[PDB]
RNA sequence: AGGAUUGACAUUCUUGAUUUUGUGGGUGGUGGUGCAUUGAUGCCCUUGUUCUGGGCCCGCGCGCUACACU
């Protein structure tokens, strides 16, 4: 009973005050459309035409003038900082755990920022990494091209001419696997794609040829790809197929010499090295 | 005049629910005649929806001279009414849709709408809530300072400065207007205050949230007005990261 | 052990035929037995009257 | 202001830097509890505007035909 009372009470006022909304936009409607198209005629005979502002002005004017931006938009505090830090260590070091148990076409850094060997052109290539992102109005392509040529460059760069002295190119290289594995951290999009590429020259060649056009890139190769990735886990499409194929170098071409076996052993340390933390 | 049946629109717009303006307010801004409008309208029928239609109204009619012409009108003293009548102390969804809307053509908003806000007896929870509704969306760092600047060349008092706190908690950039409107607001509170204007702990926090990283690439008089700060306003919550971050501050 | 769950007819009454998805041929078998129970009634109250 | 965007007389005109193309990152109290009736005040959470809804108060027993490496 007291069910049928509120409902058939609730049910009769919201229905109430649905007729009440319906007759003031029926009245809304008949008012204003039939007071619209009487109006036409008196629409247009019905005519009827400090220092605070200044200073005002002023500041408007300064305000064009000068203009800034701020920092980075919060507080750098050290506890919190360091929680998150150690947060974000724990998310790396879980993940990976995680995840084991789960107009540049390859000439363009040597036409352009190759001076002599090294010194001019890496310092060139930051020069164009500078430029490119300040006057990134939208940019995918061209940063992916030119990524894409900066690799190029440590390919056909690496393997010919490391024949000056060892300190030389040991902090040339340290320099340039430091800052190349700190910006293609937070990316993989291109990175992947010229691993595609390499894995791709490297079996085509290695089809090709005998041994005599076996480049010295491949370490270097080895070398960026380890130091770029942590290769703990299993499912990546990346380290794995270069891996197989060196195994595939090691277990079909022949080594009849020292430089040879030289080769070989040094592939079997840098997978040492890959199972030092896989 | 105007067509005369105006008094009966303003009943249906006293109590009419869902739809927009009538055509007839929709072809009185290409005219001039909307005051002898108003005058007949009564303005008592405030619905919602005509509240959204008013604040794009007279934003959209807002320049110089028709805003000095209506923008002290029934606007803010129906805001009053309301604020005095409600008793949750909520900003209500027309309020903060109106004030929120109204901001969108700031070329003369900040001069109509901000400044008059004080007009009889303003209170420090209106200047917050103001500074809320206000603060939430973007604005345009010119019209801020053109605002601000006007504003802060006001005295020092709570109703106008808990509003440039939040002012302050919105984290703006740092432009020259700010380094120099800061620094006359330095000279606004310092040491006839002495004896009775106090400052409490939530002006300290104002302090911290300006404090924390309004120190991006300025000069060396911010540096021995901010010393002068620590050695006369020192209170337990102003020392280890605002001292950790003056030191880690350059020019 | 392999698990199964119930088959429940939650509400359910064996009085009273309950809602059947069978539209096509269990509607027929309420409304059928009803007009079989109705020409029984007709036809036992038009013999007692003849009797 | 050389078409950055804003209410259109069923595109078509009476609006002027509220901005947008590429990208970092920050959120939220307007609910109220504990203290003087305005004090970085402990606490579950954050991301409140517009129409209609739903059954009711056959039972019994006898025969015949099934359900069976019989």
């Amino acid at each position: 009973k007291k069910t049928k009372a509120e409902v058939m009470k609730e049910v009769i006022a919201k229905s109430k005050f649905y007729k009440q909304e319906r007759q003031k936009a029926q009245g809304i409607m008949e008012d204003q459309i039939d007071n619209l198209d009487d109006n036409f005629e008196d629409v247009m005979s019905e005519l009827m035409m400090t220092d605070l502002d200044k200073e005002y002005d002023i500041k408007v004017k300064e305000l064009q003038l000068d203009k800034r931006a701020a920092p980075s938009d919060r507080t750098k505090t050290e506890e919190e900082k360091n929680a998150e830090a150690e947060e974000k260590k724990r998310e790396l070091e879980q993940q990976r755990l995680d995840r084991m148990n789960g107009r540049t076409h390859d000439a363009l850094l040597d036409q352009v920022k190759k001076l002599d060997l090294d010194d001019h052109p890496k310092i060139v290539k930051n020069i164009i990494k500078a430029y490119q992102p300040k006057l990134a109005e939208g940019n995918k392509e061209k940063l992916g091209k030119f990524t894409a040529v900066l690799l190029r460059h440590i390919i056909f760069l690496s393997n010919q001419n490391y024949l000056k002295n060892v300190q030389s190119f040991k902090r040339t290289q340290n320099a340039l696997i430091s800052i190349l594995k700190s910006l293609s951290e937070k990316y993989n999009r291109e990175l992947s794609e010229e691993c595609r590429d390499y894995i791709n020259e490297m079996q085509a060649r290695y089809k090709k040829n005998h041994f005599d056009a076996l480049s010295n890139g491949d370490l270097v190769f080895f070398s960026i790809i380890g130091i770029l990735f942590s290769t703990s886990d299993q499912y990546h499409l990346v380290i794995t197929p270069a891996l197989i194929l060196m195994s595939q170098f090691l277990e079909q071409i022949k080594f009849n010499s020292l430089k040879r076996i030289a080769f070989g052993a040094v592939l079997v340390r840098i997978v040492s090295q890959y199972q030092r933390i896989s | 005049k105007v067509i005369k049946a105006y008094t009966t629109v303003g009943s249906i717009l006293k109590t009419w629910t869902h739809g927009k303006l009538p055509k007839l307010f929709k072809v009185i801004p290409s005219l001039r005649n909307w005051q002898d409008v108003i005058y007949v309208t009564n303005p008592e029928e405030w619905s919602p929806h005509v509240v959204y239609e008013a604040t794009k109204l007279f934003v959209s009619n807002l320049t110089a001279k028709e805003s000095q012409k209506f923008i002290n009108l029934i606007l803010l003293e129906r805001f009053r009414d309301n604020i005095e009548t409600s008793e949750d102390h909520s900003l209500n969804y027309h309020i903060y849709r109106a004030v929120k809307k109204s901001l969108y053509k700031p070329s003369a908003f900040f001069k109509g709408f901000l400044f008059p806000l004080v007009e009889t007896g303003c209170n420090v929870r209106e200047a917050t809530i103001a500074g809320s509704v206000l603060a939430k969306v973007s604005v345009p760092a010119l019209h801020s300072s053109a605002a601000l600047s006007y504003l802060l060349r006001l005295p020092f008092s709570p109703p106008t400065t808990v509003f440039i706190k939040i002012l302050l908690d919105k984290k703006y950039a740092l432009p020259y207007q700010t380094v120099d409107d800061c620094v006359y607001y330095f000279m606004r509170f310092r040491i006839g205050e002495d004896a009775t204007r106090v400052l409490p702990v939530i002006w300290h926090k104002a302090f911290l949230t300006f404090a924390q990283r309004y120190k991006n690439d300025i000069t060396q008089d911010q540096r021995d007005f901010l010393l002068e700060t620590v050695r006369q306003r020192g209170h337990k919550d102003i020392g280890p990261e605002i001292r950790r971050e003056l030191l880690a501050g350059a020019s | 052990i392999p698990t199964h769950a119930p088959k429940y007819e939650e509400n359910f009454n064996p009085d009273k035929k309950s809602y059947d998805p069978d539209r096509t041929r269990s509607e027929i078998n309420k409304m059928k037995a009803q007009l079989k129970k109705e020409r029984k009634f007709t036809m036992k109250e038009i013999r007692k009257d003849a009797k």
